[PDB]
């Protein structure tokens, strides 16, 4: 007790003590930071929570933002694990603060977590996002918020005052402002705030980097397995109103005002029911409602900004898992299921390329096939398994991240890059998938420390070691111990040398080139090709 | 037959469809997201694919 | 003496005894096999030499076919070495026979050599083509002929009776017929005749394979560093008359009859003077007068025939040197000379691609650059040296040969493939060039055995070993000793497994894949691209 | 100056150009085949490139 009571600009809160092997932590869960975006407020940017009388109960996570529930594999941990765990509500804008015990004296550095989930799903309450071990082990303040997803967060009628778009990102910002204002109340230091996210979470982080109104809300950024310049991460204005209007028609609607008005009368579930129809189609790793390049939140396309931007005085941590593309293949690519080894024919391969690489000329797929085929072993199913897992991996993640990493480093920032290549012993996906998208998190958050879970000894160490890396970055903008020999040094990623480290149970190992040959195809050459195939219509 | 049952916004749950069939609604094209499961055989469409079955039991998985 | 006298269908000959370390050999040099293609016979297919009274002196090589003399590097062995050594004449259709001493009793297998020289140069009299060591060491009959080159051999006005084209190949055929008729006179067995050539020489061999009127003139084929389906090896009918007419205009000429009539009045040297003008331009590894796809000698394009052809009952030996493209780069590519290390800038590289890969869309060069660039080291001069040496190498040689090799094997033939990767210690080209085009020959012909030359001990063995390989193939259609353990086995090249051996001072080593990834670009993908870039005009 | 001298169909040979200049005729574009060398400075053309020199001696190499 004693310090479960805390007062913030808005009012009083009552927290809860979470138990860790190492010792206790103070958690404050479900703090209202916005006026619930309901009724007329649906699709509208968030308004700051008005102050309350009384003491708000913050001993438990508040409802998850209204989202689609992934049911592909009924009763399967690997998918169910990211499914909503609290009740589902539009009234969902609440955040959470973890802080050491006893509350630190001098202000300590703050980590802010933005979850991913393709911009259509996610929750701060997910078991794998428990902040208790990270805070206890590296004594820092941990904050995570819920932000609106799916249509409720990103449906946009560009230029509209009733549905501006990007409001899910706006939710993230409101919370970051809340942090400037209130984190000192927990021993948090608003002058040292680091952003870290995963996937869509990472792509968000990357957008706060590129949106000036947010630049003064944080000082450091960590992007894990994602980036704003990913092909799935942003949609154009033309495209966005196409999708919103499709959804409207699908739901019986009905002038942008009367369109959105009508839209606001429909039950939340009716909207989610029709979410997946509005997708341009024939694709894996694509989502209906994502951030728009409206000229507002982002003034140009993430790529355009990254190129012009000056980044001096910034430190960024970027990384990916070893097999990014693997699990997405079970959502379409012919011959792929989790319930066998997905040993595809040369013919399922050629068909999958069209899936894993949406709307792209015929000549373009040839070019992919040209690159990802081992011409010594063109028919080897196992080889064609990994190949398509790389096509999807590199196109959607490893090459957008590596581009970014190089553009930042080259333009003022100090960058550190990693490849996470260790498969959880508890992993519940098939072995062919290797180290899949999103399975470095449980380690970063030190979940292996939880004794009621079945991780190995070396692994419990691994997470510790890793948490140190993250903590050292947030404090200093440099992951490797302030001064530690004979420990291998994690050098900064640069545009030329291109150095990164491989996080696994072995000590740090330094590699050069983040899929450097593959990315030259995706980044340099492919766009020169599409430019031409398009002026061939 | 004991079949899976749920919606767009709910976890899958077992249910007694008993007499008659089960269905598995999904996105016809990639991503083939599962949109629901229950008792019967409902029409599909350009975007909606419905797979019907009767025998195997929890077959609409 | 004794057996330097020999009589052939045409008349009597007097040969000469050549000395070898191992012992003597009988040579018969400069045997007329055609009526000299002069005056009205210029550009016309060869007529069989009419029989003579008396005894023809065959103790010395007859004049080299009228050709251009390569003077790039005055006083430089490496180029001068392939220059004409006998006087230069149109009256040049003579052949040479080497035979063991004493003349074998029972009929022995015959090797026939067709020299290369881009179809614009060459001579059977070149020091490096001395047949004495091969005949002495493996007791077989060796025959080589001169064939017309440049315009005198290949200028074509398709459909013309006065200049049909392909007559240089016709010269080769006449000689092969001469061999059926007369080789028994030397202990030669007309029922066992193997063709072996190099470069254009190899490309010829490959055309006798595809020209039915020649199929009954030989039983085995060895193609070294060349192939009929090379981009430089054949020209179309439209193109050919373009070049012949350009040459005509250039020389003041003037109806195909009066065109060729006039053409026939010009001195030989006036014709050679203007040979290199008629080239479409901006290219290395391209030549003005080469075989035409006229529908006559070849009924379709070498590629078309190779694909349809049935090849059962055939044995072929195919190979290349380790660095095919290297020396050609000094004939244009910016930054390349033999007198330094040709460490090019990234910018000379990009410019060279346009040279080493003639008339090809912009998007196409990008695609080359995409493949041949190490994106870990895009500016490394040494790396860009080899890269462009491979671009030229693979495009012009290694991929046309490897395609052929795979198509043959797959369609009835038994194929054996090699990579020659040993640099002559006597080599006179710079070290950056490695093992360059045409420097396996001196070894095949066992020239290192010549004691007045400065080869090492291991090398003298190498040639011996190699000559055995060739001899074993000619006799049996299989290079490795009839029955020899524990000697590594040279397996047949097949379309799938793609096995080859690496001929060097080490024992046979078996590799899979003849530049398999590069060739998939050149053979599979590039043509799909050019198909599209062309329907973009 | 002692310079190189030859034609399309002959080996290169040294010669006394002495008073005045030397030339090196070649194919302007790749392949840049050398077409001749001798004394003087002769016109070139679209296809013919002529490089002139006087000082170095055997400079038309
Ligand atoms: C998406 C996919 O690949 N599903 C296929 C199914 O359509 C097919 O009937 C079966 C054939 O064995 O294999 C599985
Ligand atoms: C073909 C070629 O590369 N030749 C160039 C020459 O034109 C240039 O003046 C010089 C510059 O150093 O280098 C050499
Ligand atoms: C794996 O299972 C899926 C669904 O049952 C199917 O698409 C595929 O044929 C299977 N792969 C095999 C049997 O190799
Ligand atoms: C090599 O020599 C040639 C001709 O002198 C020239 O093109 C090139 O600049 C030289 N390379 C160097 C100096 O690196
Ligand atoms: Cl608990
Ligand atoms: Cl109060
Ligand atoms: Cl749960
Ligand atoms: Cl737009
Ligand atoms: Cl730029
Ligand atoms: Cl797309
Ligand atoms: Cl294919
Ligand atoms: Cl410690
Ligand atoms: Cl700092
Ligand atoms: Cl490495
Ligand atoms: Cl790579
Ligand atoms: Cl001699
Ligand atoms: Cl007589
Ligand atoms: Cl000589
Ligand atoms: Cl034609
Ligand atoms: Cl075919
Ligand atoms: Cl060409
Ligand atoms: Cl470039
Ligand atoms: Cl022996
Ligand atoms: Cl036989
Ligand atoms: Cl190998
Ligand atoms: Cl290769």
């Amino acid at each position: 007790d004693a310090e479960l009571l805390v007062t913030v600009r808005g009012g009083r809160l009552r927290g809860i003590r979470l138990k860790t092997p190492g010792g206790p932590v103070s958690a404050f869960l479900g703090i209202p930071f916005a006026e619930p975006p309901m009724g007329p407020r649906r699709f509208l940017p968030p308004e700051p929570k008005q102050p309350w009388s009384g003491v708000v109960d913050a001993t438990t996570f508040q409802s998850v933002c209204y989202q689609y529930v992934d049911t592909l594999y009924p009763g399967f941990e690997g998918t169910e694990m990211w499914n909503p765990n609290r009740e589902l509500s539009e009234d969902c804008l609440y955040l959470n603060v973890w802080t050491p015990y006893p509350r630190p004296t001098s202000p300590t550095p703050v980590l802010v977590w933005i979850y991913g989930g393709g911009f259509y799903s996610g929750a701060s309450s997910l078991d794998v996002y428990d902040g208790r071990f990270l805070v206890q082990a590296e004594r820092t303040v941990l904050v995570s918020m819920n932000y609106r997803v799916g249509a409720f967060g990103f449906l946009a009628l560009p230029g509209s005052r009733e549905a501006p778009g990007n409001v899910g990102l706006l939710d993230q910002r409101l919370a970051l402002q809340w942090v400037q204002e209130n984190v000192a109340a927990f021993g948090g230091d608003p002058t040292s705030v680091t952003l870290f996210g995963e996937s869509a979470g990472a792509a968000s982080v990357g957008m706060h980097l590129l949106s000036p109104p947010s630049r003064g809300l944080f000082h450091r950024a960590v992007l894990q397995s994602g980036a704003p310049n990913g092909p799935w991460a942003t949609v154009g204005m033309g495209e966005a109103r196409r999708r919103a209007t499709q959804l409207a028609h699908l739901v019986g609607c009905p002038n942008d005002t009367e369109l959105v008005a009508c839209l606001r009368t429909r039950p939340a579930q009716v909207l989610v029911n029709h979410e997946w129809h509005v997708l341009p189609q024939e694709s894996v790793f694509r989502f209906s409602f994502v951030p728009v390049v409206d000229g507002d939140f982002l003034s140009d396309t993430p790529e355009a900004l990254i190129n012009a931007g000056d980044f001096h005085g910034l430190q960024v941590l970027v990384g990916v898992v070893k097999d990014e593309g693997s699990y997405f293949l079970v959502y379409g690519a012919p011959g792929f299921s989790k319930d066998n080894e997905s040993l595809i024919s040369r013919a399922e391969f050629l068909a999958g390329v069209r899936v894993g690489v949406p709307q792209v000329s015929d000549l373009a797929a040839e070019a992919v096939v040209l690159h990802y085929t081992d011409w010594l072993h063109p028919e080897d199913p196992a080889r064609l398994r990994e190949a398509l897992s790389d096509v999807v991996g590199d196109h959607n993640v490893v090459c957008p991240v590596a581009q970014l990493a190089g553009r930042l480093a080259a333009q003022g920032a100090r960058v550190y890059a990693y490849v996470f290549e260790h498969r959880a012993s508890t992993l519940s996906w098939p072995l062919w998938m290797g180290v899949p998208h999103g399975y470095e998190i449980e380690f970063i958050f030190g979940i292996p420390l939880d004794p009621s879970r079945n991780y190995t000894a070396e692994e419990k160490i691994f997470a510790q070691r890793l948490m140190r890396y993250w903590a050292n970055f947030a404090r200093t903008g440099d992951p490797n111990e302030p001064r530690d020999p004979k420990a291998p040094q994690w050098p900064p990623y640069t545009a030329g040398a291109q150095q990164y480290v491989s996080l696994d149970l072995r000590p740090l190992e330094v590699r050069r080139g983040l899929r450097a040959q593959a990315c030259a195809f995706w980044n340099r050459f492919l766009p020169k090709l599409l430019s031409a195939t398009d002026t061939l219509d | 037959t004991m079949c899976y049952s749920h919606t767009t916004t709910s976890r899958a749950i077992l249910t007694n469809c008993g007499e008659n069939s089960c269905y598995r609604k999904s996105r016809r094209h990639p991503p083939k997201m599962v949109l629901g499961r229950g008792c019967g055989c409902p029409p599909g469409d350009d975007n909606l694919e419905v797979k019907c079955c009767t025998s195997p039991d929890k077959c609409n998985y």
